[PDB]
DNA sequence: TGCATCAGAGCCCAAAA
DNA sequence: TATAATGGGAGCCTCTGATGCA
């Protein structure tokens, strides 16, 4: 495989003769494709948290859970989502959508969820006071493609809804594998905290899994069709 | 010409094979411990099955004559091991 | 099937050195 | 027993019979 080019087919995949394995590489025979020494291991970590949101009651669609991509609300006019606590802002941006975490004396006092269609008006590490706008919400706002909503609780106060969302999403982290390291974990494996993913000559060069996640192999040196 | 049909190893491939070879020898030592069997005798049985039925012969160091009967017998003790062993 | 091509088979004795 | 090393190197007559070819 040409250096840096990533494969189309996945480790284990049945392949027909003539099928294209890589941008410039075409398989000459049918059989099972096997990745030859993966250069980059990507671990998608499983995170399950609790985050809040407040919306105009007329703008929100009632549901018990929200699947990825689903429309959460549709706003007739732009809405300023405001902080309900004072704190310093920890901004954590996902692929699409964002997380916002207010903390005062260390201990996080709030976790808010900004879906797509909501542009943060604050930056990481910004001091906010109760009531100042965190994010603008304009038009249709929906769940991001990479993040789900397992449970949706709703309290109604005045003209707004406050959603307490139980959210599940995966955060990618890339690890580089050197020629002297071997991947000891299969594609699609389930790992807990402490499980070894890549091994190396010495202990400080090993890659140990930080928490729960699933493993994906990318950019192999070559593909072996057997 | 025959030499030229085996591609040269990449640094990765070279390290991988060497690594697997070292790990395999450590395994044979370990398999010796578990079974209480001669490490060399075990090694010839392991090696016999990889090279195939083609090459089976008496080994000067082995105490027992090495023939398909004994490698099947010994292989069956190996196939009687618990999953982690 | 009848013709060509090549591999392999030989190339004096005795004397001497 | 440990830098890395990865594909060689050369040459001076006639008959008979089997073998490989239109």
């Amino acid at each position: 495989l040409p250096p840096g080019v990533d494969a189309l087919v996945k480790d284990g995949e049945e392949v027909v003769k003539g099928q294209e394995l890589a941008p410039g590489v075409v398989s000459r025979l049918d059989g099972v494709a096997l990745y030859r020494f993966p250069r980059r291991v990507r671990v998608e970590y499983v995170k399950k948290e609790r985050a809040g949101l407040r919306l105009p009651l007329a703008a929100w669609v009632e549901k018990e859970a929200y699947k990825p991509g689903e429309i959460l609300a549709e706003l007739p006019e732009p809405y300023l989502f405001r902080a309900e606590e004072e704190g310093v802002v920890e901004l954590k941006e996902l692929e699409e959508g964002a997380f916002l975490v207010l903390r005062r004396e260390d201990e996080p006092v709030a976790t808010y969820f900004l879906p797509v269609g909501m542009t943060p008006l604050v930056v990481h590490g910004e001091i906010v006071e109760k009531g100042q706008p965190l994010a603008e919400a304009k038009g249709l706002l929906r769940m991001p493609r990479q993040v789900r909503a397992a449970q949706v609780e709703a309290e109604e106060e005045g003209e707004t809804v406050y959603l307490t969302l139980f959210l599940e999403w995966t955060e990618p982290k890339d690890y580089r594998v050197q020629p002297h390291m071997n991947v000891v974990v299969p594609e699609g494996a389930r790992v807990e905290a402490g499980d070894k993913i890549v091994a190396a000559i010495d202990p400080e060069e090993e890659v140990i899994a930080e928490a729960e996640g699933v493993v994906h192999l990318h950019e192999p040196a070559s593909i072996l069709v057997v | 010409h025959e030499i030229g049909q085996v591609p040269l190893l990449t640094l990765e491939e070279e390290v991988e094979l060497a690594r697997k070879v070292e790990e395999g020898m450590e395994a044979i030592k370990k398999l010796s411990e578990i079974t209480g069997l001669d490490p060399d005798l075990i090694r010839e049985v392991v090696r016999a099955k990889i090279l195939g039925s083609a090459r089976v012969r008496h080994i000067p160091g082995l105490k027992e004559t090495l023939d398909p009967k004994t490698v099947e017998e010994i292989d069956q003790k190996l196939k009687s091991l618990p999953k982690e062993h």
